């Protein structure tokens, strides 16, 4: 998931906002 | 700060800055 995939690849704001409540 | 490798506490901190008052969930799988 994001925790793995934003650490092994670079993250993006699209992805980060998907984990906001 | 969002467009890079975000591992460990780095990710939590970026979620915190991005999500603001919404908060976020951090779920390592």
């Amino acid at each position: 998931g994001i925790v793995e995939q934003c650490c092994t690849s670079i993250c993006s704001l699209y992805q980060l906002e998907n984990y906001c409540n | 700060f969002v467009n890079q490798h975000l591992c460990g506490s780095h990710l939590v901190e970026a979620l915190y800055l991005v999500c603001g008052e919404r908060g976020f969930f951090y779920t390592p799988k």
